[PDB]
RNA sequence: CCGCACAAGCGGUGGAGCAUGUGGUUUAAUUCGAUGCAACGCGAAGAACCUUACCUGGUCUUGACAUCCACGGAAGUUUUCAGAGAUGAGAAUGUGCCUUCGGGAACCGUGAGACAGGUGCUGCAUGGCUGUCGUCAGCUCGUGUUGUGAAAUGUUGGGUUAAGUCCCGCAACGAGCGCAACCCUUAUCCUUUGUUGCCAGCGGUCCGGCCGGGAACUCAAAGGAGACUGCCAGUGAUAAACUGGAGGAAGGUGGGGAUGACGUCAAGUCAUCAUGGCCCUUACGACCAGGGCUACACACGUGCUACAAUGGCGCAUACAAAGAGAAGCGACCUCGCGAGAGCAAGCGGACCUCAUAAAGUGCGUCGUAGUCCGGAUUGGAGUCUGCAACUCGACUCCAUGAAGUCGGAAUCGCUAGUAAUCGUGGAUCAGAAUGCCACGGUGAAUACGUUCCCGG
């Protein structure tokens, strides 16, 4: 991307709920090209949150999303030949992407003898703003606030 | 491992040498190159000089060695260690 | 009284014959739930009738060869789209706007000499 | 052309007094509103002398090259050559067109080959993209060399509009000895024009009057 | 019986096509009805060899031999047609198998 | 390759022709599912006395033009080098650079 | 870098093959060996007959050799004797009934193989290479070649450091497959080793592909 | 329970528990259960003593634990003192089945030793 | 100013075990070559013997392979002994061809020389062939012009492109080699032909396109059609072009290949071949058996399998493509736990065989453990190929069950049907793939940008 900026590839909406957000989620935790293997974990870990953790699975998805979304991120760029940790603003769609990418990384360390159980547990815990996933967002914010001197 | 159907393999010249030896009981080392021959029971008590590619190692044959190739008891490579 | 459409996806060829009736679907002498174990494949096959809102007004007799179940589902969807627009011929704008007449031509890229796979390269040995 | 005929067209008009060339002093009536005024009295005999030489050249099978590269006046220069059956340059002048006649002849041959090939056929044998590309090349050559495709050899006379703008052409001509007939505004250097017409060249109407008189005189020469 | 089945193999389709054309032309001028040449799947035998005589292996080229097939069935042969066939010498590049 | 290598190859391919039938029947006797043990034993002992060069597995496909023992192609009988330089000269019927 | 053999990349596009027979795997390598030996013997015979190429067409029960040569009278001989003689011996090595046909290259100055062998024959008579190259080029251009390129590679004039010297007139587009590029390679075994000679001759683009 | 010796199978599925015993593998374990008539998925808990005794008596068919280990030590020693090539490589602690030793012989040579 | 060069991402390498190559060391020999990118799963598309060039020993001297001559015999064929074999010694047969009855031919043996032979040295004497910069966009020339001239201009400038692509400008105008196009393949449609392929409408069906039949559809493979910034809108210098839109299977060189300018590196190869020179010639040539190229304190490169619940195991059940086959691929059936064996049909193949794709899905189980993860290693027992598996083959079965709990500094690949993952096939080949070459299945993430590194 040096001459023309192509940008991110467009994606089909999720088959079960017709939502691009959840489709990108299954694309972002799919391993080795195993689409059905991943979405069978996704839909179960959302059904479990539907019945007990909240009232609606699709909206609980968002209430956990914006509960882990970061706002200001240090993207290290040397302006004039000095290591400057300049803080820049994330775009909305990249914000959602970072959020889901962090929530899947949180579910990975959960253990709990399952994958659906981990995803459900951490998606809930993040929706309540008390999850291993939210700490990385506030650490991004900590590192953004430390390096304010370079604005 | 050679097929049981085929049975044990032995070079014809070595078989005839061994017959002629065990007949008269020469008890003299048999200079052979047939490392690929199986040791048959009738070779027990003989001394067979098997070629290792540079010389003939005298293998004295016992009954524990029946069912093994002559080449198995003669080393070909020389390794005294790096140091 | 029978409308026909051919659909191809990822080396899969799907002959689709649509006629007015109950709404039953039969793929290679098998129901839709028998032939496709996944659910994404089922909804892909059903997307055109959903869009055009003719789900109980047509019976579908489908045969498909080649490729894999996901590729076959795309081929069946392309065939159904073609048969539909050959049925009504005014649904073409609705289907094209939904991207169902795309006939996506993505196919597997050949392996190339000096490459483990097309666009894959052996390790550079650190230097 | 009569002085009254020129004056109504505005032949007396010239460039600003800020922008003039030293040798043009004899041909300048004076100045008004900081504008150089060309003396029609000097212009009318010189224009008539140029016409008489052009008629003589035309009578002996003279090939005439009308020269002008002004965007607005390009069509008029092309039209004058077409009316009297002569050759023209209306697009930007190409350096060494007269001096490198051989290379121009190869370009003329290429233009002739492409047009002949399209009429003959084999465009179907060529790929549709190739046939379209050949048509684009033919069109580009036709605009550049359309006037001189049929000139055959080096021309016998040159008619130039705004001789300062076309200075390369006159330098070439003098290097070849080909005579130069040119409308010379006050800002031009008149050394290169053997039959010099001092007059406006920026105005299309003034150029049309000179071109029409020359084309009619050349046609009279052809009729004999 | 009265049924001929000829198979033509070649390395060039522009030669096998004219072979089939003239064969069905002959078989037709005697009034025998024939199935027009059935294009059977062409075989693409692919070879890949090293261009470098020594050291290089990554550098190599890929050659290919495409053998073309045609099938012509003559269903009701008049006994003049059987011999009228053998009076057809096809171009050296074509191979013919005649089964009955 | 050296001339002696090609001489070895032709000797091996000739010797394996005047012993093909005897070796075939001996190997048939040996691997016979039902046979006398003594008859099988004598077949095994007779199979050795034949010249060792008479077994077809001791031949090595060498390029006919040069004798190169590596890179041989059965379809042509030439190594990868002579195959290429004949192919580019148009000497191999049907062979042609491939792309797909 | 290295260039693709200009004749091989046009095989089936504008150039035809030098061998036109069909064989299955059982007979293929045998037929290749027989073609090789036929060509070798025919070259060793008609070296002085200026043969340009030898095409070989095998009918099922026979072999047919066409000899494109520049001096047909020499090879056909007096009352077709030597040619007939040739037939005999090729029928001996092909192990099959044979037939020899003679074709004349009307313009020997436009057939790359003959040009190459001409230049090598001069280089083996110690003609300086620049003269041979230049006069081959202009003899080809005279006779209507759109373009020609000649290249002599090796110890030119016996110099210890080898070098390649080439000379091109007109237009020789090597990357155009539509083009009719006639290319052949020869070599002169001079007192100081081998000198290679390559020669490309462009006779104009071919439309309609093979037809 | 001590089915084959001092080692005791775990309370997990019988087929896996039988495998835990030396000289018994998943195949042998299935054969032991089939002869006993016990299923493969029943645990060692919930199993009666008579059942475990028939398990012991079926295990007694094969050579297992020490009587097997001694047998495999003797087989190795036979080669080692026989002077055969394989015995030599046994005594030098090198791969005896023809694997390369220029590299990738670590599981017999043990951890790498610098110079 | 461009490039997976970086950034943004995804997955690796570096740790483990093994496979493989190299260095080193060892050895009687561990044959030779390739050595920064651009050597190190490289020559080698396949070292048990052969291959084989290496070593040990046994042997030959016009010779294993060629021509020439002389002498003696048809050629060929069957068996014995000695020997590891090479070889040495022997024993058992002919008369076909024109026969100017001379003899010559096919061959074999023997003698003498001219010679053969050399994978012997030089790739710093070479041809040919190849790598590399780099598929980077350049490299030049004619004529004109400019300058006293070496030279310059064109080829720079403004824009614009993947592009020295294109347009404008301009003493330049053109051209050549490049770039693009012409070629192959892929995506849509149409025409033609319909078996061994196909089955929509029909008649029966032993419910099998199987069988009457059908030529519609899939498909096959030959010929065509189609895409060109062609159409619209905006931006732009009324330019090129760019952005967007319509239509369309396809949209801006649609995707992929082939295609590699002038030259650079005295780059690689005298061991494919050819070749100047030098060198050996009862030996540096030739034959044979056995050994070696597979060694093993170590170091490096490239790979494979893993370390697990997105998973292991059991059972049940789906959907491929591309290929190969006659000393070949080898069904069905029987036997064997199994590798396989026996018997034996078919197929030179759209027919028959290789040949059941596997990830997938359904059910059950396992419960985070060095485990029902992992499979190294070793023991016992086998099958096949092959004269022959000791050194040193592959595979099967029983048992054994290492290290390994995601890998430091550093470093590699990749921009879409790509990465990742899952199987299938082929060449070489008696046998011997984790390599190489090809094929399909499932199938992403990210690209703000051009500061830095790397190369132009
Ligand atoms: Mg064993
Ligand atoms: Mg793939
Ligand atoms: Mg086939
Ligand atoms: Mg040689
Ligand atoms: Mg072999
Ligand atoms: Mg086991
Ligand atoms: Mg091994
Ligand atoms: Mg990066
Ligand atoms: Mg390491
Ligand atoms: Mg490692
Ligand atoms: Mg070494
Ligand atoms: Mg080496
Ligand atoms: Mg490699
Ligand atoms: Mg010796
Ligand atoms: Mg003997
Ligand atoms: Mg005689
Ligand atoms: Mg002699
Ligand atoms: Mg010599
Ligand atoms: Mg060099
Ligand atoms: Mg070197
Ligand atoms: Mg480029
Ligand atoms: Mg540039
Ligand atoms: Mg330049
Ligand atoms: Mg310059
Ligand atoms: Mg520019
Ligand atoms: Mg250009
Ligand atoms: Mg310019
Ligand atoms: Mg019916
Ligand atoms: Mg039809
Ligand atoms: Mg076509
Ligand atoms: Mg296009
Ligand atoms: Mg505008
Ligand atoms: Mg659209
Ligand atoms: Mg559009
Ligand atoms: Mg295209
Ligand atoms: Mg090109
Ligand atoms: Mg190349
Ligand atoms: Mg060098
Ligand atoms: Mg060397
Ligand atoms: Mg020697
Ligand atoms: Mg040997
Ligand atoms: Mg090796
Ligand atoms: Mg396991
Ligand atoms: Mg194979
Ligand atoms: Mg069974
Ligand atoms: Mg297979
Ligand atoms: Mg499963
Ligand atoms: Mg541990
Ligand atoms: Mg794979
Ligand atoms: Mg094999
Ligand atoms: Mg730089
Ligand atoms: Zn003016």
């Amino acid at each position: 991307p040096r001459r023309r900026v192509i940008g991110q590839r467009k994606i089909l909406p999720d088959p079960k709920f017709g939502s691009e957000l959840l489709a990108k989620f299954v694309n972002i935790l799919m391993v080795d090209g195993k689409k059905s293997t991943a979405e069978s974990i996704v839909y179960s870990a959302l059904e479990t949150l539907a019945q007990r953790s909240g009232k609606s699975e699709l909206e609980a998805f968002e209430v956990a999303l914006e509960n882990v979304r970061p706002t200001v991120e240090v993207k290290s760029r040397r302006v004039g030949g000095s290591t400057y940790q300049v803080p820049v603003e994330v775009r909305p769609v990249r914000r959602n992407a970072l959020a889901m990418r962090w929530i899947v990384e949180a579910a990975r360390k959960r253990g709990d003898k399952s994958m659906a159980l981990r995803l459900a547990n951490e998606l809930s815990d993040a929706a309540e703003n008390k999850g291993t996933a939210v700490k990385k967002r506030e650490d991004v914010h900590r590192m953004a606030e430390a390096n304010k001197a370079f604005a | 491992p050679r097929s049981l159907k085929k049975g044990p393999f032995i070079d014809l010249h070595l078989l005839k040498k061994v017959e002629k030896a065990v007949e008269s009981g020469d008890k003299k080392p048999l200079r052979t190159w047939s490392r690929r021959s199986t040791i048959f029971p009738n070779m027990i008590g003989l001394t067979i000089a098997v070629h290792n590619g540079r010389q003939h190692v005298p293998v004295f044959v016992t009954d524990e060695m029946v069912g093994h190739k002559l080449g198995e008891f003669a080393p070909t490579r020389t390794y005294r260690g790096h140091a | 009284n029978q409308y026909y459409g051919t659909g191809r996806r990822k080396s899969s060829a799907a002959r689709v014959f649509i006629k007015p009736g109950n709404g039953k679907i039969v793929i290679n002498q098998r129901s839709l739930e028998q032939y496709f174990g996944r659910e994404t494949a089922r909804m892909v096959v059903r997307q055109p009738l959903e869009l055009v809102d003719m789900v109980e007004k047509l019976d579908l007799y489908i045969t498909v060869k080649g490729g894999g179940i996901s590729g076959q589902a795309g081929a069946i969807r392309h065939g159904i789209t073609r048969a539909l627009m050959e049925y009504d011929e005014s649904l073409r704008s609705e289907l094209r706007k939904a991207g169902f007449v795309t006939r996506d031509a993505r196919q597997v890229e050949r392996k190339k000499v000096g490459l483990r796979k097309a666009r894959r390269r052996p390790q550079f040995s650190k230097r | 052309v009569s002085m009254r005929d020129m004056l109504k067209a505005g032949v007396h008009f010239g460039h600003q007094t800020r922008y003039w060339n030293p040798k043009m002093k004899p041909f300048i009536f004076g100045a008004r509103n900081k504008v150089h005024i060309i003396n029609l009295e000097k212009t009318v005999p010189m224009f008539n002398e140029a016409l008489a030489e052009l008629n003589k050249i035309a009578s002996r099978k003279g090939k005439i090259l009308f020269v002008g590269t002004k965007r607005a006046a390009s069509e008029a220069v092309k039209d004058a050559a077409l009316s009297c059956d002569q050759f023209f340059v209306n697009h930007r002048w190409l350096g060494g067109m007269l001096t490198n006649w051989k290379t121009v002849r190869q370009s003329i041959k290429r233009l002739k080959d492409l047009e002949t090939q399209s009429q003959d056929g084999t465009f179907d044998k060529l790929t549709k993209k190739e046939a379209l590309m050949r048509t684009r090349e033919l069109e580009k050559l036709e605009n550049s060399l359309g006037g001189i495709k049929d000139m055959g050899g080096l021309p016998d006379a040159l008619f130039v509009i705004d001789a300062d703008h076309e200075h390369i052409a006159i330098k070439e001509a003098n290097n070849l000895g080909i005579p130069v007939f040119a409308i010379v505004d006050t800002n031009s250097d008149p050394d290169g024009v053997d039959f010099v017409i001092p007059g406006n060249d920026d105005a299309i109407r003034a150029v049309t009057l000179y071109l029409g008189a020359v084309a009619a005189t050349v046609r009279e020469g052809r009729s004999q | 019986n009265q049924r001929i089945r000829i198979r033509l193999k070649a390395f060039d389709h522009r030669l096998i096509d004219q072979a089939t054309a003239e064969i069905v032309e002959t078989a037709k001028r005697t009034g025998a009805q024939v199935r027009g040449p059935i294009p059977l799947p062409t075989r693409k035998e692919r070879f890949t060899v090293l261009i470098s005589p020594h050291v290089n292996k990554d550098a190599r080229d890929q050659y290919e031999i495409r053998t073309h097939l045609r099938l012509v069935d003559i269903v009701e042969p008049t006994e003049k047609t059987v011999d009228a066939l053998m009076r057809l010498d096809l171009a050296a590049g074509v191979d013919v198998q005649i089964s009955l | 390759a050296k001339q002696s290598m090609k001489a070895r190859e032709v000797k091996r391919v000739a010797l394996a022709d005047k012993y093909f039938a005897k070796r075939a029947e001996l190997k048939a006797i040996i691997s016979d599912v039902n046979a006398s043990d003594e008859d099988r034993w004598n077949a095994v002992l007779k199979l050795q006395t034949l010249p060792r060069d008479s077994s077809p597995s001791r031949q090595r496909n060498r390029c006919r033009q040069t004798g190169r023992p590596h890179g041989f192609l059965r379809k042509f009988g030439l190594s990868r080098i002579k195959v290429r330089e004949a192919a580019m000269r148009g000497e191999i019927p049907g062979l042609k650079k491939a792309s797909w | 870098g290295q260039k693709v053999h200009p004749n091989g990349i046009r095989l089936g596009i504008v150039k035809p093959w030098n061998s036109t027979w069909f064989a299955n795997t059982k007979e293929f390598a045998d037929n290749l060996d027989s073609d090789f030996k036929v060509r070798q013997y025919l070259t060793k015979e008609l070296a002085k007959a200026s043969v340009s190429r030898i095409v070989i067409e095998r009918p099922a029960k026979s072999i047919r050799v066409t000899i494109h040569t520049a001096r047909p009278g020499i090879v056909i001989g007096k009352k077709g004797e030597d040619v007939e003689k040739l037939r005999k011996v090729v029928a001996d090595i092909a192990g099959v009934p044979a037939q020899i046909n003679i074709a004349e290259v009307r313009k020997p100055e436009l057939d790359a193989k003959l040009v190459a062998d001409s230049i090598t024959s001069q280089l083996e008579r110690r003609v300086m290479f620049r003269r041979a190259m230049k006069r081959a080029v202009q003899n080809a251009m005279r006779l209507g070649a759109k373009g020609i390129k000649v290249e002599v590679s090796g110890r030119l004039g016996g110099a210890e450091i080898a070098r390649t010297e080439w000379y091109r007139e007109g237009r020789v587009p090597l990357h155009t497959l539509r083009a009719d590029i006639d290319y052949n390679t020869s070599e002169a075994h001079t007192t100081y080793g081998v000198i290679g000679v390559k020669v490309w001759i462009f006779k104009g683009e071919i439309l309609g592909g093979m037809a | 329970a001590r089915i084959a010796g001092i080692n005791i199978p775990d309370h997990k599925h019988a087929v896996i528990a039988l495998t835990s015993i030396y000289g018994v593998g998943k195949t042998r374990s299935k054969a032991i259960l089939a002869a006993a008539g016990i299923a493969e998925d029943v645990k060692i808990s919930e199993l009666s003593e008579g059942q475990i005794d028939t398990l012991r008596d079926e295990v007694a068919k094969f050579v297992v634990e020490g009587d097997l280990r001694r047998e495999i030590s003797m087989s190795i020693k036979r080669l080692m003192d026989l002077g055969c090539y394989r015995g030599l490589r046994h005594r030098r602690g090198l791969p005896v089945r023809g694997q390369r030793t220029k590299t990738n012989a670590r599981t017999r040579k043990g951890p790498r030793k610098p110079i």
